[PDB]
């Protein structure tokens, strides 16, 4: 169906390479980058929302990054 | 047909092959202690060539 | 391949139902619930990480929710 | 075969159907102005039943 949980959660560890190893790093980066490239307005909105939340600078930056990661996945 | 979603859903799953009713895995992990006390040296008492 | 961007980003809005409408709701909720149910200890890890972050209580709860959201997607 | 991931990648996309070189969409949105100034009544100057 639609969900189909990923097996990388329970990755089997051994010397030999797993099923689809070479695509793990690129996969997530490409998804996030493509979504952000299509929608910059949400980058602005997330910057604003992160600025409103969190006292210190580091808290606001972390909020910005976590929003920018949650948005593409609709997690 | 769903058969491409499962291929992507599979990641970090090991590849195996199968001969008849038996399945060969080529990636594993075994622990063996080597009792090496009945090994000798064949060459002892040989005149050097 | 692996990425396959979702079309729900550009959801075509009209009176008639879209391609797979009845599933979205349970789609995301089921993915998150399943991943958490399989890995319970990460709830404790996220609680600790959220407690270490953010001054007020609301900030810490929001950090907890956003971590528990972003982890199952590996986003 | 990838055909099950594309079906789930499609979400919020409108279905259609096709007859020959023509394709019927069944969900749209059109805006019209109705010039109703040449409309009459076909029932005035009638005697009551």
């Amino acid at each position: 169906a639609v969900t189909l949980p990923s097996h990388s959660t329970r990755k089997l560890q051994t010397r030999s390479q797993t099923w689809l190893e070479s695509r793990e790093y690129t996969k997530h980066l490409i998804r996030v980058e493509n979504w952000i490239f299509r929608n910059p307005g949400f980058a602005l909105a997330a910057a604003a929302i992160a600025w409103l939340l969190g006292s210190s600078t580091s808290q606001k930056v972390i909020y910005l990054v976590m929003i920018l990661l949650i948005a593409p996945a609709y997690s | 047909s769903q058969e491409g979603a499962v291929h992507t859903a599979l990641a970090g799953a090991l590849e195996a092959e199968m001969d008849g009713a038996k399945g060969r895995l080529s990636s594993g992990h075994l622990k063996c202690r080597l009792k090496m006390d009945k090994l000798r040296l064949k060459g002892v008492s040989y005149s050097l060539c």
